[PDB]
RNA sequence: UCUCUCUUUGCCGGCUUAGAUCAA
RNA sequence: UUUUUAUUAAAAAAUGGUAUGUUUUUUUU
């Protein structure tokens, strides 16, 4: 991460660990290899929260751009 | 050509003089003048162009086809430096100038550079035998003594306080230092070295 | 009021500029060991010289 | 004081301990009205060593005018003249070789043609008089006459030390000649009489009127001098080509030529390294060939005055004949 | 994507932009500001006039700036919650700042970065951090009192007084008004101040003031002496001292800038004190450096002095030798100024002592930061060298004790030698055999018996019990890993305990208030029956002494192995294996690194001079040590390669074909860079399995820098005499000089030169220094080596030769055969000039020519203020001259890759881009030169035909009006001058202008034409004979041909090498006419002439010294 | 050349420049004074000018504090000064005055300044001296520098903000000309 | 209740190596 | 005791050096 990390979430159905930070990018860490595999890009500013949907394969992030 | 407005310089000597302006603009031009562009616009050609003149030779029509001359192919810088680079002849100035003769030893061995002036002295009937000198020459010695250094008349001064390969350049703005001297040194053979030393 | 910059002119009187520092809060006192140190040094100097 | 160097044709202002006579005069200057005391900043032992009396200016000036005088009187051998103190022979020989290369003296050392005697009749130096006397062949004596009058009278421009320096520069800014100070001086002299001799105009343009009047008297007397030889003095060049005026000058300043070096200095024809004075207009123009009149030498740089540009082929054609 | 952007638009709105290491700070600022606004909006209750965010942000920024400058930032009216929140966020930002500083400094030290900006930024951050720590330390010193207690101070003063009275020391007096040597000390001080500056125009205000004051002192000295004495007697408060750090990329050197007049006074006091102390024998011969030897001779003197101890290598009865190297950890920082003043009053006058003590209590200021120095010692003062040298003589008496110090130093009237004793009774009566303090490093040699060692170990273990045998885990902190094991120290339990015990005892000998010894800086090496090699590191050298007794092995007596003789038996007893410390290798690497990134590295000549100076400063200090170290060989290869790569990159092409070694290594006077070479050598290799455990023979060689072709670039080390040979020759020469001086004194003669011509420049103090013009002033310049070494804390420029002074030691290296040897290696002058544009200049012979360093136009603008682009161009001009000089080799045909593009309106073929060469070639042809030359050559050709207008083929002769674009087009060529015959002739195969045994009766031809085309040859292909032959066989044989006649004549002109030739069918009369006419043409054309002079002016290559001269 | 004696006008311009600029822009302040350098301006501000300096007569409590400190830390005036409350030069001069006064009172009833007597008097440090009183016509270059300083202190508005307002004025003039042309048509 | 005046009157560009430098 | 073999590279764009901003009407009644 380039800047402060502001949100983590360990998926209970995948061996993943999603993280977000004030550096505007959301990362998907593969916990089987401890390496970043996915990048989620659209965010105009820092990201302050990260949550994972309990059932679907979808995640929600909300940040300073007044948009979730 | 109006020599441009001359009031821009005023006083303000070298280290505050803005920059040279070719066309009242701050910009250099020419490869060896500091500009990042040379020629017309980084190119050999010119604004108008250039064409050879018509040729016809029939042992009477080539007579109108004359030869080629120096000026017809040069430009303003080239002519300027052609005028700058013309230095020759001289002759007469060198024969009657410099140091003709002086002191008895030089009269014997050194050729009298006066030359025609020796005949002129024949006109004056010099007949000096022993030459005659004037106290101005003692003042001419003052040309090789001092100009004083703001000291008093009786001031004896001190002896410890008086003091007096090539290639491309490192850059005129890049200065000098311990770095820029000749690593290969063989100068100062003996003039800086004594020939003997007192032992006692 | 900053000791470094102000984009506009806004001249500030010396009383305000002086009052804006923590110089007073930082105390200025000297330890008591300096006295004993200096007296011992002076005494030994005198004794050694004599 | 001033000392002239014949080997280099320069003059330098050097410091010299005063003579004994000067010390007595300085001591006695105080005490005119009441009793006074002098404090000479040295010891009597220092006084014991200085030379008693300062040498004469006949032994400390240019003797080229002197040789003309004796040759005009008819003295073949200069040694026959009763000098109070014998002048240095090498200086006399420098003057004689200068006069010979100038043409006023022949191979035998006698005055050459009407040129030599006519030069002898002139009050000015032989170098400056040559241009006037040869101007008759070209019918342009007038501008050379003005040049000579300006040169002998002195500096015709005034340089204030206050903020008026910019005002003086702008006042001269109308009369900056591309060809040097000499033609600048010619333009100033021509327009000076064209402004009704207005003293307020001279003040406004920072021009020394006194020098110009003295030049007027000099030129009038030189007009009488030329008329002594029945030379008309109504000759003017109707064309703008100052080239033949420059031919006459180059005939008058044959020795005083120099060309620019890469280092910013100039090589005199005699192989001397000189620097241009800051006063002259052509301070940084980098003129390829230059011609001067007077040289003043400082402890490090030899400075030239009366700067005027020239072209090489004039010099080549003049030297070849 | 391109077509979509063409038919759609930018679609720039709504796109994000990642943070890319340049926006990191400016985005971190946005996030912090937003967070502070959020907290502000929260902690303010309802209805409290929320319009206060901007002012609080201004307060936060001011707090951050105050923290950076170490200022309290205490604001009167600020409410408590706002103040607390601001403090919290400021602490967050400060921790981020410090973490980044730590990370970047570690990265810089490793060598991972080359940014100039990053290095400058990190230097600023570390300067601020260190100043904050130092200010806190001074505040704590005032708070917590003098750390040295009264008892310690009294004991130190008493022991120093007793030591001084034991030697009958006479205190230094105040310099009287009638002092004989005042002018000499003054002139020495003025010269050392002037050595800093030069004739350059980079002198700032302070430097200009210094130069003015120095000139005034030279012009009028006596009031300057009076002023100096007046300030010594009266002045006690001094101006502030600027402080800054000089980046070595592995540690930071603090540089103190002092006021000019105070610098003059300090320099005079320095000179006077050092001269007086040497006369009165204040320093007892173990303080180093000294004027006697350079550091390498000091290392040699310890090898010899260790070897000359009585029964030093014998270990039959369990005796042990411990050679403990150590550094007094933080000793400059702990110089109590009042105790220092009281101590200094013993040595000198009370006025001088007061001046020197009050000079150290100054105000140090870096930018907006500032603090008063009241505890430490400021090393930037001129006399700080003397001040440290006697405070460290005090520590010597603490470590040694008065009795052992008296035994070692000897009587005051008859002092001992460096490492020699009066007799064996005193030498063997104490375990301490040798002692030497090198500024702040201490080297002690211990010689224990069995009982002494066992008692010391028992005492050490009584207080420091070792139940788990942990004394072996961390003994050598990787220090001696350079040596192959079986040559390191063997970690035997008894030897390890002995080394640690010695360190423990010596450390306990020193009070903690004024110094300490760190185990991480100390390595005590033990020699005993278990381990045979004594190991130590002095200055930059790593030394290993192996006595002949313990050798039991045969090795080649390398150049880097010193033979230690024994003065009792006059035979070699031990060998010292010398190599460069890892610190020295890192230091050289960092020096090259800072050469590469600096302001002056723009010009090729400057970087070549930088490299030469650094290489000389290395190879002349570590003469044969740098050879025995296999790491320096590869480092030298790597760093020389990157020095060349800088030049390659500045020309925008790093192809190895374009840059043969002649470009870099040919001497400066031939147009090359004049680079010295030391990395063109084979690096020895041995099996790595048995390399870390034994010294195995060299079985293989790995190549160093590669020279394309067969070139043997000479080595720099082969022209430097190794240190051991120089020392042996020095001893011999000084002994013979002493005998010759004695035999000249016994009679009434005067010792003269030409009596010493054999040993003229021999001896470490060169014999030349005896017959020197300035040898009477130098008899008063004393303590100069310490002063030269300490000069690193005063000037921001690194001194390469800090260990020697040419005035006192003489020129210790004479590198002049390198020029002639490298000219021969590159192929001689003709072989070197084959690569250049020398022939294009048309100069007849090379002997007279010379280069002009400056163009005058450069000189004019060297002071005028210029824009950055104009300064860039002024710096680029010499690079352009250099590229034009080496055009034939840089613009060569045999390249690996590169698009073949022709220069417009020109026949020059350019491979690659190389903008510098292109702009130079444009300038050389700034008008339509190429085509003008072609026309002026055909014109001069027609005129000579108008002369011989009556011959064969004179029936028709016409030169066509060619197409304008024929001169510079080599796809094909249209016609030129035409010849048709009135009769029929017999001709044979076209031939060159060289054969007289030519048959011309093979074929029957009638007509011919003559044409000329211009070529700008390169180094690889410039033989114009083959060029014209192939060109004629191609253009004539081509099916389409605008040449009327079936056969004809072709002539070629090589503009780069001004050669010429021809290939065509011949008729008698025609061939002799061209043979006679071409030569007259090629010295007379306006076109060729103007080309030659415009090239000459571009090169600044002038003719011989003025033909008038 | 550079330096001098800090005429009263220079001191006053220094005070005004510190008012307008701050204590961390000494080069910018020294641009106002042609005859002085940034080091000199900073030295004068921190040694004489700033209001924190107590130029009043010496109270008895601070005098005994000075005596005690000068005994404790021989020399070392830069550290004695903060504890005493005065500047280092003030403390040194006061101590010297006390010693000289004690010697003078000693002479009535009966330290070796002879060492200080053998040479000339102590040359006063330029930055610590009181400013020279100004003459009625204090030459004329000072008027020039005063005029430049007055223009400097109130200029404000940045440097290149003078382009936008001028451009707005020119646009207003050109639109007024266009409208006037339309109405005269 | 108008008019005038005064007074009380809580009140409404950022970052970095101070970015880096500086003699008529 | 006889013999060996080992071969990095490599050029283009923008920074970077002829800034930029301005600029012509068909209805009144």
């Amino acid at each position: 991460h380039i800047a402060t990390v502001r949100g983590l979430a360990v998926s209970p159905r995948h061996p993943y660990l999603f993280s977000c930070g004030e550096d505007k990018m959301v990362k998907c860490w593969d916990l089987e290899t401890n390496k970043v595999i996915r990048h989620y890009h659209g965010h105009l500013s820092g990201v302050y929260a990260l949550k994972l949907h309990p059932t679907l394969d979808v995640l929600v992030t909300a940040g300073r751009d007044a948009v979730a | 050509f109006d020599l441009e407005p001359s009031r821009i310089n005023q006083g303000v000597p070298v280290w505050k003089q803005e920059a040279r302006d070719e066309r009242n603009r701050k910009r250099f031009h020419g490869a060896f003048t500091g500009g990042f562009s040379a020629g017309y616009f980084n190119t050999v050609g010119s604004k108008e162009g250039w064409q050879p003149k018509s040729w016809k030779s029939s042992r009477n029509e080539n007579k109108s086809v004359h030869g080629m001359t120096i000026d017809d192919i040069m430009d303003e810088e080239d002519r300027a430096d052609q005028e700058l680079s013309k230095v020759y002849t001289s002759k007469i100035n060198t024969i009657d100038t410099s140091i003709p003769i002086d002191d008895p030893l030089l009269r014997e061995f050194s050729n009298r550079d006066d030359s025609i002036g020796e005949k002129m002295l024949k006109n004056l009937g010099w007949n000096g035998h022993d030459f005659v000198i004037s106290p101005f020459q003692g003042y001419y010695d003052d040309t090789k003594l001092t100009n004083q250094a703001y000291h008093g008349i009786g001031y004896q001064a001190d002896d410890v306080f008086q003091l007096e390969r090539g290639g491309f350049g490192s850059g005129v703005l890049n200065d000098d230092g311990i770095e820029d001297q000749d690593i290969y040194d063989l100068g100062a053979p003996k003039m800086r070295y004594d020939k003997s030393i007192n032992i006692t | 009021i900053s000791n470094w910059k102000n984009p506009k002119g806004y001249t500030i009187p010396l009383d305000k500029r002086l009052a804006a520092d923590g110089r007073g809060l930082n105390d200025v006192e000297i330890n008591d060991g300096f006295a004993k140190f200096s007296e011992a040094l002076y005494t030994v100097e005198r004794q050694a010289r004599e | 004081q001033r000392i002239y160097n014949p080997y280099t044709r320069t003059s330098k202002l050097i410091n010299v301990p005063i003579s004994k006579s000067s010390a007595i005069q300085r001591s006695g200057r105080a005490g005119r009205t009441m009793r006074g005391k002098v404090f000479r900043l040295y010891t009597e032992k220092a006084y014991s060593l200085m030379k008693e009396e300062f040498e004469a200016d006949i032994l400390n000036c240019d003797m080229s005018p002197l040789v003309l005088f004796l040759k005009g009187l008819g003295l073949k051998n200069i040694l026959q003249f009763p000098f109070f103190v014998r002048p240095p022979t090498v200086h006399l020989m420098a003057a004689l070789e200068d006069l010979y290369l100038l043409g006023v003296l022949d191979e035998s050392g006698n005055l050459t043609d009407p040129l030599g005697i006519q030069i002898s009749n002139s009050f000015l130096d032989a170098n400056i008089s040559k241009a006037l006397l040869t101007s008759n062949q070209f019918g342009c004596t007038h501008e050379i006459l003005s040049i000579a009058s300006i040169l002998t009278a002195g500096e015709v421009f005034y340089n204030p030390t206050s903020s008026s320096k910019n005002d003086a520069f702008v006042a001269h800014s109308s009369f900056f000649a591309n060809e040097g100070d000499i033609i600048t001086a010619l333009n100033v002299f021509e327009s000076f009489v064209g402004n009704k001799k207005d003293l307020q105009w001279c003040r406004k343009n920072y021009l020394n009127y006194q020098t110009l009047r003295q030049a007027l008297d000099i030129r009038t007397h030189l007009v009488r001098f030329l008329n002594k030889f029945s030379i008309p003095t109504a000759q003017r060049l109707p064309s703008s080509d100052c080239s033949k005026i420059l031919k006459c000058l180059l005939d008058g300043f044959v020795r005083n030529v120099a060309h620019l070096q890469n280092d910013g200095s100039y090589k005199t024809i005699g192989g001397k390294q000189v620097w241009l004075d800051s006063s002259s207009v052509l301070h940084e123009k980098k003129t390829p060939w230059i011609m001067y009149s007077s040289a003043v030498e400082s402890e490090t740089q030899i400075f030239v005055k009366n700067i005027s540009k020239i072209e090489s082929f004039w010099l080549d054609k003049y030297y070849k004949r | 994507n391109l077509l979509a952007r063409q038919f759609e638009g930018r679609h720039s709105t709504g796109v994000a932009k990642q943070i890319t290491k340049q926006r990191v700070d400016s985005h971190q600022d946005l996030e912090l500001r937003a967070a502070v606004m959020n907290d502000i909006l929260d902690m303010i209750p309802e209805g409290i006039r929320q319009g206060k965010s901007k002012t609080i942000l201004q307060h936060l920024s001011e707090a951050w700036r105050c923290w950076k400058a170490n200022i309290p930032w205490k604001v009167p009216g600020l409410p408590a919650p706002i103040e607390n929140m601001i403090l919290r966020y400021v602490k967050s930002k400060a921790d981020w700042w410090t973490s980044v500083a730590h990370f970047n400094r570690e990265r810089i030290r490793r060598g991972a970065t080359v940014d100039k900006t990053v290095a400058k930024k990190n230097l600023g951050r570390l300067t601020r951090l260190w100043l904050k720590a130092e200010q806190e330390r001074q505040h704590n010193y005032l708070k917590d009192g003098p750390y040295v207690t009264a008892d310690e101070a009294v004991a130190i003063y008493t022991t120093f007084v007793h030591w001084l009275e034991s030697r009958r020391f006479q205190p230094i007096p105040f310099p009287p008004l009638s002092y004989k040597h005042d002018t000499k000390l003054l002139v020495l001080a003025l010269e050392r101040l002037k050595e800093a500056y030069s004739v350059k125009g980079r002198l700032n205000q302070s430097q200009r003031e210094e130069l003015a004051l120095v000139e005034q002192a030279y012009d009028n000295p006596h009031e300057m002496l009076s002023q100096i004495k007046r300030r010594l007697l009266t002045m006690r408060t001094f101006k502030e001292v600027g402080i800054e750090f000089m980046d070595m990329y592995s540690h930071l050197i603090p540089v103190y800038s002092v006021d000019p007049m105070e610098k003059i006074c300090d320099a005079y006091l320095d000179q006077y004190l050092w001269f007086e102390a040497d006369r009165r024998h204040l320093f007892p011969s173990w303080v180093k450096p000294s004027d006697s030897e350079p550091p390498p001779l000091l290392v040699y003197k310890w090898c010899q002095g260790i070897n000359n101890l009585t029964d030093v290598w014998e270990t039959s009865n369990g005796e042990c030798n411990v050679l403990m190297e150590t550094r007094l950890s933080k000793v400059f920082e702990k110089v109590d100024l009042t105790l220092l003043n009281r101590l200094m009053s013993l040595l000198m006058d009370t006025n001088l002592a007061s001046y020197a003590s009050a000079k150290n209590n100054v105000v140090l200021s870096y930018k907006d930061m500032s603090h008063t120095n009241s505890y430490g010692l400021v090393r930037g003062l001129q006399f700080s060298s003397f001040i440290w040298q006697f405070y460290g003589l005090v520590l010597d008496l603490l470590i040694l004790g008065l009795q052992r110090a008296t035994e070692i130093a000897g009587p005051a009237d008859a002092p001992n030698d460096f490492l020699h004793f009066k007799d064996q009774a005193t030498e063997t009566s104490h375990p301490i055999r040798l002692y030497t303090r090198y500024i702040d490093k201490v080297y002690i040699m211990f010689r224990f018996t069995d009982e002494e060692s066992r008692d010391l170990i028992q005492r050490f273990l009584n207080e420091n019990p070792d139940p788990t045998n942990s004394n072996v885990v961390n003994y050598s902190k990787g220090k001696k890993n350079c040596w192959p094991r079986d040559a390191r120290m063997r970690l035997m339990k008894h030897d390890v305990n002995l080394g640690r015990a010695v360190f423990w005892e010596i450390r306990n000998r020193l009070p903690r208030s004024l110094t300490t010894l760190e185990w991480e800086d100390t390595f005590p090496s033990v020699y005993s029956k278990d381990n045979p090699n004594l190991l130590f590191s002095m200055t930059g050298f790593e030394v290993r002494i192996l006595p002949k007794i313990r050798q039991n092995e045969e090795f080649s007596l390398k150049d880097g192995v010193w033979n230690l003789t024994d003065n009792r038996t006059k035979q070699r007893t031990a060998q010292a294996f010398i190599r460069v410390t890892e610190d020295g290798i890192n230091q050289f690497g960092n020096r090259i690194r800072q050469i590469l990134m600096s302001s002056g590295s723009t010009t090729f000549t400057k970087i070549a001079n930088k490299w030469n100076t650094a290489l000389i400063a290395l190879m002349t200090y570590y003469r044969e040590a740098a050879i025995s170290t296999p790491e320096l060989l590869d480092l030298l290869v790597k760093c020389e390669s990157k020095i060349q790569t800088r030049v390659k990159i500045s020309l925008n092409s790093k192809m190895p074909s374009r840059f043969p070694p002649a470009v870099f290594y040919s001497p400066k006077e031939l147009g090359g860079l004049g680079m010295l070479s030391m990395g063109h050598v084979l690096i020895p290799q041995s099996d790595l399995r048995w390399s870390k455990q034994t010294d195995t023979g060299i079985t293989h060689f790995r190549s160093g820098m590669t020279t394309n072709g067969e070139h043997l670039i000479p080595n720099l080390y082969r022209y430097i005499q190794p240190w051991e040979s120089e020392f042996i020759d020095s001893q011999r020469v000084w002994a013979e000089y002493a005998m010759k001086r004695q035999e000249a004194l016994q009679q009434n003669r005067r010792l003269t030169l030409e009596d010493l011509e054999d040993s003229w420049d021999r001896g470490i103090p060169r014999i030349n220094t005896l017959f020197q013009k300035d040898r009477h002033t130098l008899a008063y310049d004393k303590g100069w080596r310490v002063r030269t070494e300490f000069k690193q804390y005063q000037l921001l420029k690194n001194n390469p030769f800090w260990w020697t002074s040419q005035r006192h030691d003489g020129k210790l290296w004479q590198l002049n055969n390198y020029r002639v040897d490298v000219i021969q290696a590159l192929g001689g002058v003709e072989g070197i000039l084959e690569h250049t544009m020398f022939k294009a200049t048309g100069f007849p012979s090379w002997e007279g020519l010379f280069w002009e360093k400056a163009s005058g136009f450069e000189e004019s603008m060297k002071f005028k203020k210029l824009t950055n682009a104009q300064r860039s161009g002024l710096n680029q001009i010499p690079n352009r001259r250099f590229t034009l000089w080496w055009s034939p080799t840089i613009n060569r045909a045999n390249v690996y890759v590169g698009f073949q593009v022709q220069l417009d309106l020109t026949g020059i073929m350019m491979h690659g881009k190389i903008p510098t060469l292109k702009i130079s070639l444009i300038q050389i042809f700034r008008s339509h030169l190429w085509q003008k030359i072609h026309e002026s050559v055909v014109w001069d050709l027609c005129q000579v035909l108008d002369q011989e207008l009556e011959s064969l083929q004179i029936e028709t002769v016409q030169k066509e009006t060619i197409h304008p674009r024929k001169s510079y087009k080599m796809n094909s060529s249209c016609a030129d001058i035409l010849l048709l015959a009135a009769y029929k002739w017999n001709v044979s195969r076209p031939s060159l202008l060289n054969d007289n045994r030519d048959v011309l009766d093979n074929t029957t031809t009638n007509k011919y034409w003559i044409d000329v085309q211009l070529r700008f040859g390169d180094y690889d292909s410039h033989d114009i004979e083959r060029y014209t032959r192939a060109k004629f066989l191609d253009y004539s044989t081509d099916a389409q041909s605008m040449y009327p006649s079936p056969t004809g004549v072709l002539i070629g002109i090589d503009l780069c090498y001004n050669m010429h030739s021809a290939y065509g069918n011949w008729i008698p009369g025609m061939k002799p006419l061209i043979q006679q006419s071409m030569n007259k043409i090629m010295k007379a054309n306006p076109a060729l002439y103007v080309l030659r002079e415009r090239i000459r002016k571009g090169l600044q290559l002038y003719a011989s010294e003025p033909q008038e001269q | 050349l550079k330096g001098g004696a800090w005429k009263n006008t220079e001191d006053e311009i220094l005070k005004a420049a510190v008012s307008k600029y701050g204590k961390n822009q000494w080069a910018r302040i020294s641009s106002l004074l042609v005859r002085k350098t940034p080091k000199q301006c900073k030295a004068r501000w921190y040694e004489w000018i700033d209001p924190s300096i107590k130029k009043t007569e010496w109270s008895r409590e601070e005098d005994e504090k000075l005596l005690h400190l000068a005994k404790l830390l021989p020399t070392q005036w830069r550290t004695i000064a903060p504890i005493v409350g005065r500047t280092a030069t003030q403390c040194l001069e006061r101590y010297q005055k006390l010693l000289d006064d004690l010697e003078a009172k000693e002479n009535e009833q009966l330290n070796d300044p002879n060492s200080r007597l053998r040479f000339g008097e102590a040359e006063p440090n330029l930055e610590t001296l009181p400013a020279l009183p100004d003459a009625i016509d204090m030459d004329e270059d000072e008027k020039e520098m005063l005029s430049e300083a007055r223009a400097r202190l109130a200029n404000t508005q940045g440097k290149k903000a003078k382009r936008k307002d001028r451009e707005k004025q020119l646009e207003l003039t050109r639109r007024l000309s266009h409208l006037q042309k339309r109405r005269e048509l």
